[PDB]
């Protein structure tokens, strides 16, 4: 997502960086984003869904 | 930027092409609707309320 | 007395020991405090594990306690 | 379960993905206290789930089907076998939608 | 693949909700929710063998009275130190 | 019982070690006794098998001389018994009253 | 340990010599024979754990015959990983 960075980076940008692999990182990116939605950290996340 | 985008992955909703311009009563009044009129150009179709 | 309502899993026994009680099912340490020397030898497998282990706790066998168990 | 109480923490001990889970019956649980019954029962639903859906994968998707799905289980549900009127008056669905259901009820072995 | 796991879901959820005393008909939001916050791909969702375990033990010393070591040995298929490390477990919670 | 090809089993049953092998053994001297009373051996690798799912589990040590002949003389006692038949216990198996009242006793302690 | 053990053993080994249609008796010599010849040392009896896999894989591979691989996983739950050693397994035997 590029944050704290000037640019953010693809699939393919990333994957040259650790490692190619393409359905292992999309998997990655959708473990931490599951993580992120349990309502154990998320009960503040979710205030800012009204914005 | 990315914060908000990062919500948006997360929770998945998208805010389509609109956008609120609806009318509000200003603040401190409070009272009772008297007569709502409409005028409405020619050669658009009116509403069901018109 | 704080200690004669707390259970048997206060006092860190030994395996062996920790299994002994057991077999005659005991649940508080007033239970166990009131149970004297002279009959608790008649379990198999102890015998010079408790002395040390109940002053170290301040406590020591054969005390008589009434209006026991409290509930 | 119970002894779930003291579990509370040590359910998701050395976790896995049951955590992942443990976040569903969160979610499960709060339609409990939705549903009125205590939220605490919520852990068998889900082991549950571990005993009867577990040991493959499944994948999920995204859009319409899922609303077809659920259209055409409102609409089976209460089929009886001479009740396809019924349902039309019901679900506001025409008979072509409700023949589907009855056949998707069909097609599955 | 996805419709008929999907129904198999829906029903046996809904099955689950009649026999714990709950609508069946709530199952659909559920499974919505299983969306919500799992949607977007295949996931392996086999066993999760830490709450088995757990409650395969719990049951074991909730046979366990004072002396029944050999029936739990030959019952659940466990060896006197698997009813020792249970044991001392129970302990540990006051 | 869906053995099939166990004889090609055999050949892992032969590159397996721990607790098998030994029971290879017992495998053929249950077929051997099998042959003496009249049943097929080729069942025994079945019987074998009921005696490892039921009896595993535990931990066993097994005596040799006194004991074992001890606990076959009760056992052999106590099978005939019903409960009113001391007296022809005693004469059918030529011991004394306090004998059979012991194996009653032996029958009775057990769990 | 040793003589309830031994007793339930005899039983068993008598009921099951009835079953077959052998002298319950007999069961005794058994159980001698057997006191002769596994004696050694102290050792918990349990099974074939890993002839208890192998059954298990060639249940899996007698089932299996192309996509009912997911069946597998949907028979008792289990992985495809080891579903594919036990099909080179049984490739590698003839």
């Amino acid at each position: 997502f590029g944050i704290d960075m000037n640019t953010d980076y693809t699939l393919e940008e990333v994957g040259k960086q650790f490692d190619v692999t393409r359905e292992r990182i999309r998997q990655i990116e959708a473990k931490a984003l599951r993580k992120l939605r349990h309502p154990s950290r998320s009960e503040v996340l979710r205030s800012f869904l009204d914005d | 930027t990315p914060e908000e985008k990062l919500l948006r992955a997360i929770f998945g909703e998208k805010a389509s092409d609109v956008k609120d311009s609806s009318l509000r009563v200003p603040n401190g009044v409070s009272g009772t609707v008297i007569d709502v009129q409409v005028f409405t150009r020619d050669g658009v179709e009116k509403d069901k309320r018109a | 007395d704080p200690i004669l309502l707390r259970p048997v899993d206060d006092l860190e026994l030994t395996v062996r020991s920790a299994n002994c009680l057991k077999a005659e099912a005991i649940h508080y340490i007033g239970d166990l405090v009131q149970r004297t020397e002279v009959e608790l030898l008649k379990t198999p497998n102890s015998l010079t594990e408790i002395k040390d282990v109940l002053a170290s706790r301040g406590l020591s066998l054969g005390m008589r306690l009434e209006n026991w168990p409290p509930a | 379960d119970t002894i779930l109480a003291h579990l509370d923490n040590p359910a998701e001990d050395t976790s896995r993905f049951p955590a992942l889970l443990a976040e569903l019956n969160d979610l499960l649980r709060g339609e409990l206290s939705r549903l009125g019954v205590d939220p605490a029962h919520s852990l068998e639903i889900v082991v549950a789930i571990c005993k009867h859906l577990g040991g493959g994968q499944v994948y999920i998707p995204r859009g319409q089907a899922l609303d077809s799905l659920i259209r055409d289980l409102r609409i089976w549900n209460d089929f009886n076998g001479r009740n396809v009127s019924e349902l039309t008056t019901r679900y506001g669905v025409t008979f072509n939608t409700v023949y589907k259901a009855i056949r998707r009820m069909r097609r599955l072995k």
